């Protein structure tokens, strides 16, 4: 599977989790930041890799890092 | 040319009986599981 | 502390004195590098096939083989002279002696006391003590051989006439 | 100070306890190499050196038999270009190679501090049993060695210019 | 029972077993048969050389090659040349020169290759090396090509009266 | 990654300040600043004049001039070494 | 579900990645699962034995084939005329008219013709007939089955070499400048001077006979009395033919210079001269660390020492020791950097200093040779700045690097990489404009308005070593000159001879379009170095992706956003230089 | 020129190589 991190710089804007099309992430509650929650990733195994995460993350370095990792007939997005 | 039989013997076995039997060995090898 | 034979340099750890002919004669080191066991056995069958060889090389000038091909006085030249497909057949009988001896073991799986193929048939040494002794013996006359069977040898390269002609014939009033 | 070279300072790597101490060292030679190194160094000169002094001197006055066959009339070096041709300054070589392949290894026990420099054990005949006729005797032997090394320069340089060779110098 | 013309091995098998371990062939007459082939080789590349000497000849302008004929004196004559003198050494002397005496070298202290029955040969194929030079330098292609016959000659009585051992061991 | 070795006596000769210790110079840490400048003119005169002596070689050139001549690119570290020396106050 | 056993994370892949992805990882031993620094080490030197063997076989096998089924007996007689046979064809697909027209070589079977100059390399080290050529080949034979069995041996435990061995890098340097380098150079001076030499001049020796045939008449007499020039005396005459004794001398070591004139080649006394003295000078190079008898230099106090006084570079080279040792990778990149400057320099000074007896007459084995090693260096010095990429990434450790030279280098990375771009691009409009200038001007039919400039500063280079071509009369090229009177006795007279004669490829006449192509080189040798440089600095991070560290060498991309990051990878940056490496060995 | 029994003491030697390959193959690969 891909290994999907989320950093303590994530201000919980909740937009990773919007961008994932394989429900992967998740909001659970972080005192840290203003919005009191942070993204999780409880399912890297649907990660396919699509790094839309990535893409929708408005930090100045990404909070949310995908680390393509070992292919799976889940990760490679493969209907046969 | 001296033993110019092993040519005619050696390179249909080196070109195709090599590659054939390696390939079957390498195909079961890299599809087996245990 | 220090080594009986050079009294200047340490005596050798790997040595002690518990095997036969040890006056503490490993200045190169070689105990340390290689195993004592290996080395003395080498040491023994050196010495036997020298002993062999310094027998050999007198008797083959005194008495030989009443056939063309084997009345070659001198030992080297005899090698070539001789059929070599009995040479052949010597080399291997040898190693089928080689691979019967030290159980088919060789390098580090012999070591089996260093020396010893259990080759006892006659009563010679009566006493263990006497064996000992004849330990002693056997490697101090080995080393002996060694030194010899090299000694001829290279007098057969240079004469061309043997050891015992070597000896007896020298250029003792020729440049 | 130094004892010998009264303007110059004592040298640092040098002691009295050592034989042949005078407190020479005004290059400070002791510095740049290890002193036991060089300890050694001084004797195998001085006993290869006092061997060659006493060479030069016995083979003018007489030669072994045979000798003088192998080498008409070349002495001192000249016999040395002689013997090359022959086997005796080969064999010779080869001995003292030997002697000196075990000499490697004392050297390394000395460089250790396990030996005495230049120590090598060598008396058939106890004459240093006294232990202060040692310290008499290994100053002589130091004293002899450097005289007889400059000695042999000496007369080997003699017969590069003139080819008489050391005894005869002096008689011619 | 003879050895072969361009390799230069034995040719055929045809209790002197052949077989290594009962063979009665000692070390001196595998050199031997070691020394005959490298004869046969050199002797038997003399054809080849005659051949090349007459296409210089009948080309349009014809002009020898020294170059050639120089290189072919130093690759095949030279070496039968040395072949056939240690043969004359082993026939000579015996079993010293087969190692008898240890490693080569100067001063070998052992009976020469001339006083051999078979050493007048090898005199006829040195006096054919220095013919093929001198025709060579001369530009005589007619003394090129009877001196490489003579060498043939000379090297062919050679083998004959040598009877050599041929041992396929 | 693993521990590198060094050869046994290895000491730290890293170094900001004017002259590196004398350390650096191994064998010849003891020798004196003027030993080192003298022997330094020195080398440099004999290696310039045994090279100087045998520029047109020769198939016969003086061996001597020859190991001589190898004293001028030695006399630059025995400069280099005279400078080390009298900044170590020695 | 098994052949990556290497690697579990492609072993569980279900797709036909995993096949692929098993088999371009293999060679990669430091990323295998579970992969100790011990096993690392130890697999490398069993499979470097493994490399060894197969040099040797590949050798073997072209001596096997060439005489077997070459002509070298028949190319030795006359290499100016035989072409020479690599190998015999049999291919079931020929017809009789391909059959036919490959028939050449003098044979009667259809054969390669060599271009790999074997068949000078071989008739000029000695080798004259096939029997010898075979003995090569079965010597070979037995050296790669000694190095696999060292292979196989090294990986048995007791034989097992520790990391302390591996990492000892006083000895491994001693004996690699004294043995590998300078006493191999020694004995092929040996090989020269007791084989090579005498066969060139017609006297045959071999093992039968080289113990009792002195090279030399005197014979090391002159060596053990210092009367070392005896060993030039009587030079080969100038009337030598290559191979037979007409014209041959009795010297063993010359510094003569030039050309043989026949081969066209070294003189091969030059060359077993070149030998002993560079194989004394790596000898005595060889004896400079400390191994276990307290003389000689530790490497670790002579990095350390060398920082400037005035600050310039930092902290030096303060740690460089340790990170060259960990890391195999900078090893590599350096001994790869190296190897690629020598097999250029292999190419440039093959085809005007040839050493091989009538090569430079075989103009296809000279194309063939020079091209072959050109395309090697570029490969190699690609790969060299790919390990140094690979070493940033995977090996290089900034706390252990402190402001060395490697930390400063990654400082200024940007500088060193925009200066790139600048001398790149400063080259390439120019370089490019000159020859779109010309070609306009030329179109227009006005060859004259053409832009040629003349190489002044190599033509300068040229006649400092004695071209006469220029007029420059700048050292060697002026009678009177210091450098000119100084190696008058020794090598002028034959390289004056060898550089102005125009029949060699020495110092071969260069005009405007030698100036505008090595421009052009400048550019691509330069933009090569530009994408390499740029992959290897921003290897670790960059401003597009900082962590590019933590995703290794070889990632695909960080996807889509940031506005696109394809070839972002170090790796991605071998690969874009790649071309460039083509394109400038093109 | 090599004769057929030299080509077959090649082929030996080869094979003793070939053996000694798979020998440092099944060793590299453990
Ligand atoms: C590299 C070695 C090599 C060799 C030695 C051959 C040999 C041959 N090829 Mg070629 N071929 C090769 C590679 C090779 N091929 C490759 C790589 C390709 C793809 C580009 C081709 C494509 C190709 C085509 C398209 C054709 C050939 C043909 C031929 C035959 C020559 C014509 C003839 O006389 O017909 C006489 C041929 C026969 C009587 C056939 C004999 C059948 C053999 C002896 C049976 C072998 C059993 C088999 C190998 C079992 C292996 C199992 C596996 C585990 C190894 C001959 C058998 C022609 C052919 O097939 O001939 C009919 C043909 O049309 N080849
Ligand atoms: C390296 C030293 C050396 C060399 C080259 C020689 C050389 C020679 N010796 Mg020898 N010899 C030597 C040392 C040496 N000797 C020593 C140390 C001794 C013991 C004292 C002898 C004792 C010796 C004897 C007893 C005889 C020779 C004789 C001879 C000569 C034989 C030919 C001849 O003159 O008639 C020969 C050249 C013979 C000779 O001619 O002497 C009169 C002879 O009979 N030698
Ligand atoms: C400690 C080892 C040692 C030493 C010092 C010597 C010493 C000598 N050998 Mg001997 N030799 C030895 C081992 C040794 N050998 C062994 C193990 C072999 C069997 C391979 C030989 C086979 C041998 C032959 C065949 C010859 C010598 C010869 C010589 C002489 C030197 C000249 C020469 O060509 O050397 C060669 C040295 C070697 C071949 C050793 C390797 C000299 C007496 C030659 C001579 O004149 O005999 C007196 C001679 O022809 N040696
Ligand atoms: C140009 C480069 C260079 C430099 C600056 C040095 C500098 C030095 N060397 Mg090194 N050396 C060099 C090249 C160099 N060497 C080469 C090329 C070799 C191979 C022949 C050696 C082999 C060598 C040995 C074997 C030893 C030195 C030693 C020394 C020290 C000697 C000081 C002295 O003579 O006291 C006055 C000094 C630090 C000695 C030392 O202690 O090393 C640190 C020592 O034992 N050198
Ligand atoms: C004298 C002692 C000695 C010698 C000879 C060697 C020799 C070797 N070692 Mg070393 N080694 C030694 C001691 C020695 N070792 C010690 C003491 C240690 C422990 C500290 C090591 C530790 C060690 C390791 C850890 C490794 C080696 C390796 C190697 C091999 C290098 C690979 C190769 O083919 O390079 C050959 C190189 C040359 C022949 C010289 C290169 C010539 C340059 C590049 C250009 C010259 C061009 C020239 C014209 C050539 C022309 C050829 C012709 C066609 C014209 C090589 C066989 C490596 C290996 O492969 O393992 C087997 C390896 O991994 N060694
Ligand atoms: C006039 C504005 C200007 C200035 C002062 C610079 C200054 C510099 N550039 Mg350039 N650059 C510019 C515009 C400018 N740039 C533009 C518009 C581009 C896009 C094409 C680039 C692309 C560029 C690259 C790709 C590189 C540089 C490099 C460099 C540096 C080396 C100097 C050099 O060789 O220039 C080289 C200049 C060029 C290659 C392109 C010239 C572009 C035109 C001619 C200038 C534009 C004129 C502008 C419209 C003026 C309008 C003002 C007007 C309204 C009053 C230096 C920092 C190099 C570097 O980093 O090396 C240290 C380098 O590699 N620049
Ligand atoms: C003919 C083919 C070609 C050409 C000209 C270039 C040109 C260049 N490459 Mg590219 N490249 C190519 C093929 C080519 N490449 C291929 C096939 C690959 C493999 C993928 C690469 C991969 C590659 C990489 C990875 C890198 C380069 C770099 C470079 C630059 C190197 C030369 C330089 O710095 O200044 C030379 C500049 C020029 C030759 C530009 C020409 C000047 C133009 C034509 C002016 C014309 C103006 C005109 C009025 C325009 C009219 C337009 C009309 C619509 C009005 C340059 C932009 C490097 C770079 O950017 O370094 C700074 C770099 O990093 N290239
Ligand atoms: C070459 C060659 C051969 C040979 C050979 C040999 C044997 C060569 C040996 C050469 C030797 C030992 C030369 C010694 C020189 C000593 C000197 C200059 C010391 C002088 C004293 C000084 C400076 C000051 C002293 C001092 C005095 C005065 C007072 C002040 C204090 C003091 C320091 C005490 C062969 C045999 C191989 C033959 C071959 O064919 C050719
Ligand atoms: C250490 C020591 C202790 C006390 C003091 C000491 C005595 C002074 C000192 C000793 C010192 C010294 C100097 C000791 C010296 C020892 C030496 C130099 C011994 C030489 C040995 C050579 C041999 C055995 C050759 C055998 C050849 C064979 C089998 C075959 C050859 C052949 C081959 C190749 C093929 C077959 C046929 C032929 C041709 C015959
Ligand atoms: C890439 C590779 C992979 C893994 C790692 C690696 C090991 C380091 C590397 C090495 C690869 C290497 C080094 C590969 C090496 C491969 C080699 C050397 C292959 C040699 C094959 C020789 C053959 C089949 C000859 C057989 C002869 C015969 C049967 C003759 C027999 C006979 C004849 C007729 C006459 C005599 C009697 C008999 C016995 C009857
Ligand atoms: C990327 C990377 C990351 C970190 C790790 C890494 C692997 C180390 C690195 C790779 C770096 C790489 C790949 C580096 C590659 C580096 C290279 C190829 C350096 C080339 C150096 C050549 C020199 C200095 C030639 C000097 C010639 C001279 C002085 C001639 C002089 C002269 C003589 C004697 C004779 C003629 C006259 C004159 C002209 C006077
Ligand atoms: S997008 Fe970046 S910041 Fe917004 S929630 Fe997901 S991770 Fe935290
Ligand atoms: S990569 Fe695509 S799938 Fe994996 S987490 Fe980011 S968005 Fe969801
Ligand atoms: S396009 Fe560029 S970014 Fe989008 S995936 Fe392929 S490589 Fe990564």
């Amino acid at each position: 599977s891909h290994s999907v991190k989320v950093y303590d710089t994530c201000i919980g804007c909740t937009q990773c989790v919007r961008a994932c099309p394989c429900d992967v992430l998740e909001m659970v509650s972080w005192d840290g930041c203003k919005a009191g929650q942070i993204a999780s990733a409880p399912r890297t195994e649907d990660c396919i890799g699509c790094k839309r995460c990535e893409t929708a993350c408005p930090t100045d370095f990404l909070s949310v890092r995908v680390y393509l990792g070992g292919e799976t007939t889940r990760s490679m997005g493969l209907a046969y | 040319m001296t033993a110019a039989y092993l040519p005619s013997i050696l390179v249909p076995i080196i070109g195709l009986i090599f590659p054939g039997l390696v390939m079957a060995f390498a195909f079961i090898y890299i599809e087996q599981d245990e | 502390d220090m080594s009986a034979s050079v009294p200047f340099l340490p005596r050798p750890a790997a040595l002690d004195g518990s095997m036969v002919g040890d006056v503490g004669f490993d200045p190169l080191g070689f105990t340390t590098k290689y195993d004592i066991k290996w080395l003395r056995e080498s040491e023994l069958k050196h010495g036997r096939v020298c002993m062999l060889a310094s027998l050999g090389c007198i008797v083959q000038e005194i008495v030989h083989l009443p056939f063309e091909a084997t009345s070659n006085p001198v030992a080297s030249e005899a090698f070539f002279q001789v059929p070599a497909g009995g040479l052949w057949q010597i080399f291997a009988g040898i190693g089928i002696v080689e691979h019967f001896s030290n159980n088919f073991k060789m390098s580090g799986s012999t070591m089996r006391a260093p020396g010893n193929l259990g080759f006892d048939p006659l009563n010679f040494g009566k006493n263990p003590s006497a064996r000992a002794r004849y330990e002693l013996a056997e490697i101090k006359n080995g080393r002996l051989a060694m030194l010899g069977f090299g000694g001829m040898i290279h007098g057969c390269f240079i004469t061309g006439k043997g050891p015992i002609g070597a000896l007896t014939s020298m250029d003792w009033h020729q440049s | 100070m130094s004892e010998s070279v009264p303007f110059l300072k004592k040298p640092e790597a040098l002691d009295s306890s050592m034989a042949g101490y005078a407190g020479f060292d005004p290059l400070g030679l002791s510095s740049i190499a290890d002193i036991k190194f060089l300890q050694e160094s001084e004797i195998k000169h001085c006993r290869i050196a006092m061997l060659a002094a006493a060479g030069s001197i016995a083979q003018d006055i007489f030669t072994f038999p045979g000798v003088s066959k192998v080498v008409g009339t070349a002495k001192m070096t000249g016999v040395h270009d002689v013997l090359v041709k022959q086997g005796a300054m080969g064999q010779i070589l080869l001995w003292t190679s030997f002697l000196e392949v075990f000499g490697t290894i004392a050297l390394l026990e000395t460089l250790d501090g396990k030996r005495a420099p230049g120590d090598f054990k060598f008396d058939p005949l106890g004459f240093s049993k006294n232990a202060e006729t040692a310290k008499r005797y290994q100053l002589s032997e130091i004293k002899n060695g450097r005289l007889a090394m400059l000695a042999t320069g000496g007369m080997v340089h003699g017969y590069f210019i003139t080819g008489k060779g050391p005894l005869e110098l002096l008689t011619n | 029972a003879s050895l072969d013309p361009k390799t230069g091995f034995p040719i055929q098998g045809g209790s002197a077993g052949c077989q290594p371990m009962t063979q009665a062939a000692s070390i001196l007459d595998k050199q031997r048969t070691v020394l005959a082939g490298k004869i046969t080789v050199a002797a038997n590349k003399v054809p080849v050389l005659t051949a090349a000497v007459d296409k210089m000849k009948t080309a349009k302008k014809p002009k020898l090659d020294r170059d050639y004929v120089l290189r072919y004196s130093a690759l095949y004559l030279t070496t039968l040349v040395d072949a056939m003198e240690q043969y004359c050494l082993r026939d000579a002397n015996g079993a010293k020169a087969a190692g008898g005496a240890g490693l080569p070298k100067f001063k070998e202290t052992l009976k020469p290759a001339s006083s051999s029955s078979l050493y007048s040969y090898v005199d006829t194929v040195k006096s054919g090396i220095a013919a093929v030079s001198a025709a060579a330098k001369a530009g005589d292609f007619d003394g090129v090509n009877k001196a490489a016959g003579d060498i043939k000659t000379a090297a062919d009585s050679f083998l004959s009266t040598a009877n050599p051992p041929i041992i396929f061991n | 990654f693993s521990p590198v070795p060094s050869p046994e006596g290895t000491k730290e000769t890293y170094w900001e300040t004017k002259a590196p210790s004398s350390d650096v110079l191994g064998i010849g840490a003891g020798v004196s600043s003027g030993n080192f400048a003298a022997a330094s003119v020195f080398a440099a005169l004999v290696g310039g004049y045994c090279t100087g002596q045998v520029i047109p070689l020769t198939v016969e050139p003086n061996p001597l001039f020859l190991a001589g001549s190898f004293l001028l690119p030695y006399s630059w570290a025995l400069h280099v070494a005279a400078w080390i020396q009298k900044n170590n106050g020695k | 579900t098994k052949f990556p056993k290497f690697s579990q994370a492609l072993a569980q892949d279900p797709a036909t990645r995993r096949i692929w992805y098993g088999l371009a990882t293999a060679h990669d031993l430091e990323s295998h699962d579970g992969m100790t620094e011990e096993n690392l080490y130890q697999k490398i030197f069993a499979s470097h034995f493994g490399h060894l063997a197969v040099i040797f076989l590949w050798t073997s096998g072209n001596l096997f084939h060439v005489a077997w089924q070459g002509n070298f007996e028949q190319w030795v007689l006359n290499p100016l005329k035989v072409k020479p046979i690599a190998h015999a064809i049999w291919d079931p697909h020929f017809g009789q008219p391909a059959v036919k027209a490959f028939t050449k070589g003098g044979v009667s079977y259809p054969v390669n013709i060599a271009t790999s100059g074997v068949y000078h390399w071989w008739y000029t080290i000695g080798m004259r007939s096939n029997t010898d050529l075979y003995a090569g080949s079965l010597f070979l034979l037995f050296l790669a089955g000694v190095f696999l069995f060292a292979g196989w041996l090294h990986l048995q435990p007791k034989f097992r070499p520790g990391l302390s061995w591996f990492k000892n890098n006083e000895s491994r340097l001693n004996h690699h400048l004294s043995g590998l380098f300078g006493f191999s150079s020694l004995a092929w001076s040996a090989h020269l001077i007791h084989v090579a030499i005498p066969e060139a001049r017609g006297q045959h020796v071999c093992w039968d006979n080289f113990t009792k045939v002195a090279p030399h008449p005197a014979g090391l007499q002159p060596f053990f009395t210092g009367n070392w020039g005896a060993y030039a005396a009587s030079p080969d005459t100038t009337n030598h033919i290559f191979g037979t004794s007409e014209g041959a001398g009795t010297a063993i070591l010359t510094f003569l210079g030039g050309f043989h004139p026949q081969t066209q080649a070294l003189w091969l006394t030059d060359i077993a001269h070149h030998h002993l003295a560079i194989g004394v000078v790596f000898i005595f190079a060889g004896h400079m660390y400390r191994t276990n008898w307290g003389i000689g230099h530790s490497l670790k106090e002579i990095l350390d020492a060398h920082r400037p006084p005035g600050g310039r570079l930092g902290a030096g080279h303060k740690g460089i020791f340790e990170t060259l040792t960990n890391s195999l990778h900078f090893q590599l990149g350096l001994a790869l950097a190296s190897l690629g400057v020598i097999t250029s320099l292999v190419a440039q000074h093959m085809y005007a200093l040839p050493s091989y007896a009538f090569i430079a007459k075989d103009y296809v084995t000279q194309s063939a040779l020079y091209t072959h090693h050109q395309y090697i260096a570029g490969f190699l010095m690609v790969g060299a700045f790919a390990h140094g990429a690979i070493f940033f990434v995977r090996d290089y450790d900034p706390e252990q690097n402190k402001n060395n030279v490697l930390a400063r280098i990654l400082d200024h990375k940007e500088a060193i990489i925009s200066h790139l771009s600048w001398v790149s691009l400063f080259l390439g409009f120019h370089t490019l404009g000159i020859y779109v200038h010309n070609d306009v001007v030329v179109a227009f039919g006005t060859p004259e308005k053409q832009i040629l400039v003349e190489p002044v500063f190599a033509q300068w280079i040229q006649a400092s070593s004695g071209k006469a071509l220029y007029g420059f009369d700048v050292l060697l090229s002026s009678t009177n000159s210091v450098a000119a009177n100084a190696s008058s006795n020794i090598w002028l007279p034959g390289w004056l001879e060898a550089i102005n004669s125009g029949k060699n490829s020495l110092f071969l006449p260069i005009g405007p379009g030698d100036f505008l192509i090595h421009h052009a080189i400048a550019l691509a040798l330069h933009t090569t170095t530009l994408i390499l440089v740029k992959g290897a600095l921003d290897a670790r991070g960059s401003k597009l992706m900082p962590d590019k560290k933590d995703f290794g060498y070889a990632f695909p991309c960080d996807g889509p956003g940031r506005g696109g990051t394809c070839d972002i990878s170090a790796w991605d940056a071998f690969y874009l230089s790649m071309f460039w490496m083509l394109n400038t060995i093109g | 020129m090599i004769s057929d029994t030299q080509i077959f003491i090649a082929l030996i030697l080869a094979l003793v190589s070939l053996v000694l390959a798979i020998r440092l193959g099944r060793a590299l690969y453990q």
